């Protein structure tokens, strides 16, 4: 039983227990809190490794042999931050521990046996995640896809049809034609998607049609009018459907205040876009609601992290749009009653507090579909440098205060859609859709992206070359991007009324198709790791932010981590 | 003779019995088995004979063997012997409770607990409130019942009570006899707070808001200590 | 008095109103059909003098202020 020093070991099959990491050039350390090999049992892939014939791969495999097992992978979910091999079969993660022969090794399970039908993934030294969710996307261009997919984003959720102005304001899909084209549409892609309809209606019959034909749920958003009937009638609707809403209050306050937004919602679940109010919404106390028990606060990534140039830029989005005027008092005043300075530095502390949920993207309209989980980690870089550590966190590292940011784009977003089931964790059961990182990139670029159980896209050298590694070294698109694989490997979802009036023949669709579920029975409570309520009050003369009596803020900052530092634009 | 399958049920357990007491006769420790059908075989003749009641038998029963006729364990096993017979007034349900004595040490399956008591509802601060039942009818609360809707009967600050249910161990209740009048402990509800059902006074998410219209509801249907109508401001849905 | 009427401004502008601020605005009567369905509730149907009795006594007890006052309503067999 001889044995072997740690840095070793950590060179052949990655940290263990106790040991640390360093998240990308953030300040975050994270640390293996649980180990499921078995020191000198570990499996390893290579010219006279382990991973062979009669030996780590049985040749008396278990009747549920695995198709592909990512070893030594250190697996960050808001579940826990652990050591452990990862079993895939047919597109669902199908087992998390030991694995191997068992013909020839100790303790391994049967919905993790390796045999001669199993691929190898080495994962040794790679940190292992779920795939993004981003659930505020405006369907704007579809170049946005292999954008977002590039950055981690395995799941896009929002509305549209394109370039059209309704789009570009609104995260909304109208009607169940352009349902249809969107859905036939979405075929071609490699990125799960779900759809949301035109919930700015007071008229029953419209509403019920748009899920019936294919929608995940509603979004009542302000160019379509958020009045406090569309708002009421939608909800009605949503509950009866099981699925979900989204909403963007109304800024110009002109059927009523936030006040009356929530009497609107009386009580219901609500996914809140861009809670803050930069990305738009009740002046200038719409960020107040985020506190509440019903609701489901969601930031946009724009005002994500404060920065000393975000309030200069805003301005200038706001006022590029909406049509503003430097000379006009009354433009100047809108322009001064939605880009609160105040609201927004008391973002980045709302999500460190739990307060905020999810983080958006907002896409082409105020968003970076691309940025979200880069976004998401500087956040949490700041506040750490702000603040400190966490009181919640247990021993030297800061485990506890990063599944707090995960769980902002993975497993939260994953439940507000009823999603949750299928993805948005690393679980035994749930689709494989998992990203591989190379630990000092993590949070901005991605090793590679395995979609549905299948490498969909990863980094690519020469083509030409002798090896994957030569450069030019960008992503390139895998094979579970192609043929009919890409069928087989992605989701579009829908909701049950849809599904059984079976939707997916109806249109054709070679997709798989899931539908939503559980969206009406959750709330504040539901979500992981930001469960924080309060009674959050907003002064009306300053824009300052209080909460449970005392007052929020965050201060800007000059320089941010994960980001000149990796990409050369 | 058109013997039902319930006669027939009777006519094979009177042999039990029979077994049981002809066992005992030659001088045996009864069972658990033996002990049971001898109770039984004998209520099932005395009702047939129609001289004792039932309430009576109820009794006599505790009286057919005692603890050094049976085998140890017996008696900390039979807690009770239900049976029904028919009496000159028809069948009725005999419940012999504890017939025999523990006359010994061995107790099949007992248990062994640990000494130390259970802190139910952690963490969740209780209230006083004073409540009495103005009403002419008893009244019983339970233990998960949201309180700011119990019977219009019972008064009490309803205002300070919404949300929250009887700081009590799961599945009990509080009772309340017509006049009188005590103080409950009432904690917050848990999980997402979300009442739906009762008595219609809530039916969404448990909010200070939900609560302006809790009140507004009970008030209108009566329910004593519902605050009052200091002009209600209607939202657009309730 | 601004039953069934809008702001007569170019079409797809707005009318600012500052805390506090008190101005006099221009409002001409609704085109079309004069169903008026959504907003805040208070209407949906035709928009006529009857219907504005049922408006008004809606607004009322809905906090609306200057929704004039409810000097004993006669609630019809739908509202
Ligand atoms: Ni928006
Ligand atoms: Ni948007």
């Amino acid at each position: 039983m001889k044995k072997i020093s740690r840095k070793e070991y950590v060179s052949m099959y990655g940290p263990t227990t106790g040991d640390k990491v360093r998240l990308g050039d953030t300040d975050l350390i994270a640390e293996v809190e649980h180990d499921y090999t078995i020191y000198g049992e570990e499996l390893k892939f290579g010219g006279g490794k382990t991973l062979r014939e009669g030996m780590s791969q049985s040749n008396n495999p278990s009747k549920e042999e695995l198709d592909l097992i990512i070893t030594n992978a250190l697996i960050v979910d808001y579940t826990g931050i652990y050591k452990a091999d990862i079993g895939i079969k047919d597109g669902k993660i199908a087992g998390i521990g030991k694995g191997g022969n068992k013909d020839m090794q100790d303790g391994v399970k049967n919905n993790l046996s390796v045999g001669p039908a199993t691929e190898a993934l080495a994962g040794e030294g790679l940190i292992v995640t779920a795939g993004g969710i981003d659930t505020h996307i405006h369907f704007i261009s579809p170049q946005q896809i292999p954008t977002a997919f590039a950055s981690g984003v395995t799941t896009m959720i929002g509305g549209g049809t394109g370039p059209a102005d309704g789009t570009n304001a609104t995260t909304i899909t109208p009607g169940r034609r352009n349902l249809k084209w969107m859905l036939r549409a979405a075929e071609e892609y490699s990125m799960n998607l779900g759809f949301l309809a035109k919930g700015n209606a007071s008229n029953d019959a419209s509403l019920a049609d748009q899920i019936e034909a294919g929608a995940i749920g509603f979004k009542i958003h302000e160019d379509w009018g958020t009045t406090p009937s569309a708002i009421n009638h939608a909800l009605d609707v949503a509950d009866k459907y099981d699925v979900q809403v989204a909403i963007h209050t109304d800024t110009l306050n002109e059927a009523g205040c936030v006040e009356d937004t929530m009497a609107a919602i009386a009580g219901r679940t609500m996914h809140t876009f861009h809670t803050e109010g930069a990305g738009g919404g009740h002046a200038p106390d719409i960020i107040k609601v985020a506190g509440e028990h019903n609701i489901l606060p969601a930031s946009t990534n724009p005002t994500i992290p404060f920065t000393v140039n975000t309030e200069a830029e805003h301005m200038d989005m706001l006022m590029v749009c909406h049509h503003k005027d430097k000379s006009i008092k009354e433009d100047v005043q809108f322009a001064d009653s939605r880009i609160r300075p105040q609201t927004i530095a008391a973002e980045d502390t709302l999500h460190d507090m739990g307060a905020f949920s999810i983080t958006s993207s907002d896409s082409q309209a105020m968003g970076r579909v691309g940025e979200v989980i880069t976004r998401t980690w500087q956040t949490a870089d700041k506040n750490k440098k702000e603040f400190g550590r966490l009181k919640e966190e247990k021993g030297d590292n800061d485990n506890f205060r990063i599944k707090r940011y995960l769980s902002k784009y993975t497993i939260n977003p994953a439940i507000a859609h009823g999603i949750s089931e299928y993805v948005g964790s690393v679980e035994v059961g749930k689709v494989a859709d998992l990203v591989l990182w190379s630990p000092a990139f993590f949070g901005v670029k991605p090793n590679m992206i395995i979609k549905g159980g299948f490498i969909a896209l990863s980094q690519m050298g020469d083509a030409n070359a002798s090896i994957p590694t030569p450069q030019p070294v960008y992503y390139r698109e895998m094979f579970a991007h192609h043929g009919k694989a890409k069928y087989d490997a992605n989701i579009t979802f829908v909701s049950q009324a849809a599904y059984d009036k079976g939707i997916k023949e109806e249109l054709g669709l070679e997709r798989q198709v899931l539908p939503v579920k559980n969206c009406r029975n959750v709330t504040k409570k539901d979500m992981q790791f930001n469960n924080t309520t309060a009674h959050i009050e907003v002064n009306p003369e300053t824009y300052h932010v209080f909460v449970d009596g005392k007052e929020v803020t965050s201060k800007p900052a000059n320089k941010v981590s994960l980001a000149q530092l990796f990409s050369i634009f | 003779m058109k013997l039902t399958p319930k006669e027939l049920d009777k006519l094979m357990l009177h042999y039990a019995g029979e077994l049981a007491k002809k066992r005992k006769e030659k001088g045996i420790k009864l069972n658990y088995v033996e002990a049971v059908a001898l109770i039984s075989a004998h209520i099932m003749e005395e009702a047939r004979a129609g001289k004792k009641t039932a309430a009576e038998l109820m009794q006599e029963g505790r009286t057919l063997l005692k603890p050094d006729d049976v085998m140890d364990g017996v008696a900390s096993m039979i807690h009770e012997v239900g049976i029904e017979a028919m009496f000159p007034d028809g069948t009725k349900l005999v419940t012999v409770h504890t017939p025999i004595e523990a006359n010994g040490k061995l107790v099949p399956g007992e248990l062994f607990l640990k000494n130390e008591d259970i802190t139910i509802n952690e963490g969740k601060k209780a209230v006083s409130v004073k409540v009495k039942n103005v009403g002419d009818r008893p009244v019983q609360i339970g233990s998960h019942f949201h309180f700011f809707e119990v019977n219009r009967c019972l008064d009490f600050d309803r205002e300070k009570t919404f949300g929250k249910r009887l700081d009590i161990a799961a599945g009990t209740a509080v009772r309340f006899e017509p006049g009188e009048e005590k103080s409950v402990e009432l904690i917050d509800i848990g999980g997402n707070r979300r009442i739906f059902g009762f008595n219609a006074l809530v039916d969404r998410q448990a909010d200070n808001e939900s609560k302006k219209i809790a009140l507004h509801r009970a008030k209108e249907r009566g329910f004593h200590g519902a605050k009052s109508d200091d002009n209600y401001v209607k939202t657009i849905k309730e």
